[PDB]
């Protein structure tokens, strides 16, 4: 898809949950950069 | 041409990488569902990836944005999971391989919460969760994440009801 017209990304901010941070949508792959790969494990809550 | 360079937990970029983890993560309102019931992560291995084809074709996007937008790339650091981030390290993003049923169109999105992105890295939804035991909560087997340099450029601001 495209980006809105004269804008070159879109943020998606919820606007119920307040603790909830923004999410982010590109349309063109060179607008990103993998910078960083990160291996983990989730732990389970003690 | 990817090359990845282990970071050492003892230098402060691995320690400052892990902080933006940690420090990011929710509670989801799926109760874990997707990405499994944690409040941290174990970090096991923090990699910087280095290709120098991949990197100036975001350098080069980045100056055409910026010049679009009163000389701002509005750059940041977000997550991404993916079931394809071996791919994305080695070919780059790849819009052609946008996420159709994303709630804002089909691009590439992209998580200031790392726990958020963690819900995709065994597919959409945690898929059916790690390949080895079928768990979307699995807390043996190892995933990973990407944490992307962004261009946002001018963004268009859309409120959304979650
Ligand atoms: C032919 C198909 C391919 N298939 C599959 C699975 C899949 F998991 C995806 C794709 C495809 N495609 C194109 C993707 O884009 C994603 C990966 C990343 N992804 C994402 N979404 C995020 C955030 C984030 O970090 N990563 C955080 C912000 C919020 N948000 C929505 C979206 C889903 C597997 C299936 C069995 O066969
Ligand atoms: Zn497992």
């Amino acid at each position: 898809a495209h980006s809105p017209p004269g804008h070159h990304s879109v943020t998606g901010r919820p606007s119920v949950n307040g603790l909830a941070l923004a999410e982010y949508v590109i349309y063109r792959g060179e607008q990103a950069y993998p910078e960083y790969l990160i291996t983990y494990q989730i732990m389970r809550p003690e | 041409g990817t090359i990845l360079i282990d970071l050492s937990p003892d230098d402060k970029e691995f320690q400052s990488v892990e902080e933006e983890m940690q420090s990011t993560v929710r509670e989801h309102r799926d109760g874990g569902h997707a990405g499994g019931i944690f409040n941290r992560y174990n970090i096991l291995k923090i990699q910087k990836v280095c290709n120098k084809k991949l990197w100036e074709r975001y350098t080069h996007r980045r100056k055409e944005v910026s010049e679009e937008n009163h000389n701002h790339a509005n750059e940041r650091m977000l997550f991404h999971g993916s079931p394809f981030v071996n791919a994305i390290i080695h070919k780059g993003f790849d819009e052609r391989h946008a996420y159709i049923g994303g709630m804002f169109g089909a691009g590439i999105y992209f998580a200031e919460n790392s726990s958020k992105s963690n819900q995709y890295v065994y597919g959409i939804g945690g898929g059916t969760g790690c390949p080895v035991h079928k768990d979307r909560s699995c807390y043996i087997c190892h995933r990973q994440l990407l944490f992307c340099r962004v261009t946002l450029g001018k963004s268009f601001l859309q409120f959304s009801a979650m």
